[PDB]
């Protein structure tokens, strides 16, 4: 293994990503639900980092 | 009369805060008017009378 | 496209952490909304001339700029001075009604937004519509068909 | 005709075959109406130090001058205005003074 | 539109036009808030006291209470848009221990319930924040995505471009630069099920669905977050009980501040901070003005006793101002104060 | 990168509305040349303090510096006060000619 691989793995899997919305504008006629979407969250524990 | 009016009206101008602005507005607008009016009554009116 | 979590944890925290050493700063308040908007209000002491406060705030934002994500940088961070809620509102209407609100909004944005800022004594102008933009609406079925 | 892919048999699939291209807006989250009729207003914010009567007459003159550069049926309304109030207040104060 | 119709048909002779804006709001900016401006006709055509704005607002809000679905408030503009409601306050809870989000909301609820037990001292103590709302929670399985051969960056950009939009570049339409946006069709981003309708290309020419390596659930969460001085905060509004000064409620508020769980502090913002910072300087200003007036009078006269004869004439003029104020039903405002000042002068 | 029309429509028309937050302001005029140089001059009224105007111009161009594409970030703009007369010109010559 190489340190570049470690840095790439840390960068890729500790990122925050936006995923949009459910029923966003412009909406289709006859809609009854509107909620947000959660995709990913940065790590918050040392064991999680391991 | 002029000094009494100044003494009773001026200290309101020193209020602080947001209300300080609308208080100093009135205090100035009365103090200047009174100061000018006393001088005018002293100088102009006797000659006209 | 982001919720409150992402906008707070990627945009607001960096700005809050990189905003020290501003003179005569009375207080501040930051609001993060689920639509993807972050609004920070810094209120200063009474009697302080506002231009130097604005320039200091902009300088600190410039210092904190490189740490922000690319998308928010592309969209554009805005620093201004707040004022009264609304002074006057002028609306544009069409009697014919054959065409939708997007046309009116794009016309007002393209041919009036630049001109209104010209007159002195107008701090800023907000528009109640969207300027024309070319939209590509995808279809997943064709993507399935043609890989 | 934006070229996207050619596949292997020279399909020549363009952007209009995989998606629909139109001219709309960047956002759709604000919609305004005036007695039901569609409209688009213009919110104005005053500066820290500025005139009320002035800086507004110039707007009126500019709108009048730009009237010829308008399509048919396009008119302006004022659903929110404060200048008449200050006008009548000042008129009443000078009236009671005299 | 029901508001517009009601205003235009039951108030034809009073209101001239209604400008209805959807998507702006005042408490939030989401899709569930809306505002509406209403302008009246010329004042020459509205005789009587039943056509004033006060006489209109309470009729509107009384006739609008019949709807049990939405919350609609009709009112008129405050005199100054910046500050108002001096009898109120803008109390705030601050987190000073990094407790979390559920703990802060629970502390706010405890404080609200415990303040609800003092109806004779506190009135209309309500929060000005939005309660927790549901949202979708989608988890991507890293191991499965790696096994099938789809890069995580590709999955992220696909999802973001499809259901969130993306700004690509600029072009010129008619001599002006305008933006280009890329977004999925409206009929394909309404329900959770069509989550499975999107395919992603892998390395070895194979399409895989999202649901192959993804899971999802529902979670409750706040849609609007507030921070004060760099720490998480929750702001609470309130009003003083009629006939009681705000200072009497301040000791109660600090007594309630004293019994909160550890790590939850208090603060004052807005007009409350200004009131606290101003301090008690009105009596001192009155005393210094009194002393200056005495000194000036004694300067104008010679004896020390003569100025008293002029100095103790104040109450005779003050009695008329209070008598008129009580008869009419006035309030102690700045105009009344300057009236007293000019009358004593 | 931009030809005559593109550099015409992409710079001045976009930075047009940026110039709003400076009082005592008269006008602005922009020139674009084939060499690749653009120059925008802003003129105020005789009596405004120059330094605050310059810094305001900078912090207000920062409003649309992100708005314009990345191409404006890399090149580097130069904003400064401008006179109209050369104070003095000193030339340097070599009599050797080598």
């Amino acid at each position: 293994l190489t340190p570049v691989d470690v840095i790439t793995a840390i960068k890729a899997q500790n990122a925050q990503v936006a995923a949009g919305q459910l029923g966003g504008t412009p909406p289709v006629k006859g809609q009854q639900l509107n909620a947000s979407i959660i995709a990913q969250t940065r790590l918050t524990s040392t064991e999680e980092f391991g | 009369i002029a000094m009494v009016l100044s003494a009773v009206f001026v200290p309101m101008a020193f209020f602080g805060g947001s209300t300080g602005a609308i208080y100093r507005q009135f205090s100035i607008t009365i103090v200047s008017a009174m100061a000018l009016s006393v001088l005018v009554a002293l100088i102009l009116t006797p000659a006209l009378c | 496209g982001a919720d409150a979590k992402t906008v707070q944890d990627t945009v607001t925290q960096v700005i809050e952490q990189n905003m020290n050493g501003i003179d005569n700063l009375m207080y501040m308040s930051s609001n993060s909304d689920s639509t993807g908007t972050v609004q920070i209000t810094l209120t200063f002491e009474s009697g302080t001339d506002a231009d130097i406060a604005q320039v200091q705030v902009q300088n600190k934002l410039q210092l904190a700029m490189p740490l922000l994500p690319q998308e928010v940088q592309q969209q554009g961070v805005s620093v201004e001075k707040s004022s009264s809620s609304f002074l006057m509102v002028v609306g544009v209407i069409n009697t014919d009604g054959t065409m939708t609100q997007e046309d009116i909004s794009d016309y007002v944005a393209a041919n009036m937004k630049d001109a209104i800022s010209r007159t002195s004594g107008v701090g800023d102008v907000q528009l109640f519509g969207s300027q024309y933009a070319m939209r590509i609406w995808m279809n997943p079925n064709e993507l399935n068909k043609f890989q | 005709k934006i070229l996207l892919k050619v596949n292997q048999d020279g399909s020549r699939v363009l952007l209009r075959d995989v998606a629909k291209i139109e001219l709309g807006g960047e956002n759709y989250d604000i919609i305004a109406e005036f007695n039901g009729q569609p409209a688009s207003g213009l919110g104005i914010k005053l500066a820290t130090g500025a005139n009320a009567l002035d800086t507004a007459a110039a707007i009126r003159a500019e709108l009048a001058k730009m009237e010829p550069f308008f399509p048919s049926g396009l008119k302006i309304v004022y659903p929110y205005d404060t200048t008449p109030f200050v006008k009548i207040s000042i008129h009443e104060v000078v009236k009671t003074l005299v | 539109n029901e508001v517009t119709h009601y205003y235009l048909t039951k108030e034809k002779n009073n209101v001239e036009s209604v400008f209805a804006v959807n998507g702006f709001g005042f408490a939030g900016r989401g899709q569930n808030t809306g505002i509406a401006f209403v302008s009246l006709k010329d004042w020459a055509d509205r005789p009587g006291e039943e056509n004033k704005v006060e006489a209109i607002t309470m009729r509107a809000t009384r006739a609008f209470s019949q709807i049990k679905d939405a919350m609609v408030f009709a009112f008129n503009l405050p005199a100054i848009v910046e500050l108002g409601t001096a009898t109120g306050f803008d109390f705030e809870l601050i987190d000073q221990a990094g407790l979390g989000h559920e703990k802060l909301t629970q502390a706010r609820n405890q404080l609200l319930a415990e303040a609800a037990k003092h109806p004779d001292m506190l009135t209309s103590v309500r929060p000005n924040g939005l309660e927790d709302t549901p949202q979708f929670k989608i988890d991507i399985d890293q191991e499965k995505a790696q096994a099938l051969g789809v890069s995580i960056n590709d999955i992220n950009t696909t999802l973001g471009a499809a259901w969130g939009g993306s700004y690509v570049n600029d072009f010129i339409d008619r001599g002006r630069v305008k933006k280009v946006y890329v977004m999925s069709e409206a009929k394909y981003r309404m329900l959770p099920d069509d989550i499975g309708d999107w395919y992603v290309r892998a390395a070895d020419g194979q399409m895989v669905p999202f649901s192959a390596f993804s899971s999802s659930r529902w979670e409750y969460g706040s849609p609007r977050l507030e921070r004060y001085n760099g720490l998480p905060s929750m702001e609470i509004l309130g009003q003083a009980a009629p006939g009681k000064s705000t200072g009497e409620a301040m000791e109660l508020m600090e007594q309630l501040a004293s019994k909160l769980p550890t790590g939850v502090g208090y603060d004052w913002t807005g007009m409350s901070y200004q009131e606290r910072l101003s301090g008690n300087q009105a009596p001192s200003l009155y005393a210094i003005s009194l002393i200056v007036v005495f000194l000036c009078l004694a300067a104008l006269y010679e004896s020390w006793s003569i100025p008293f004869s002029v100095m103790l004439v104040v109450p005779l003029g003050v009695i008329g101002a209070l008598l008129a104020a009580t008869f009419r039903g006035l309030t102690n405002d700045v105009y009344f104060q300057v009236g007293l000042l000019t009358t004593i002068g």
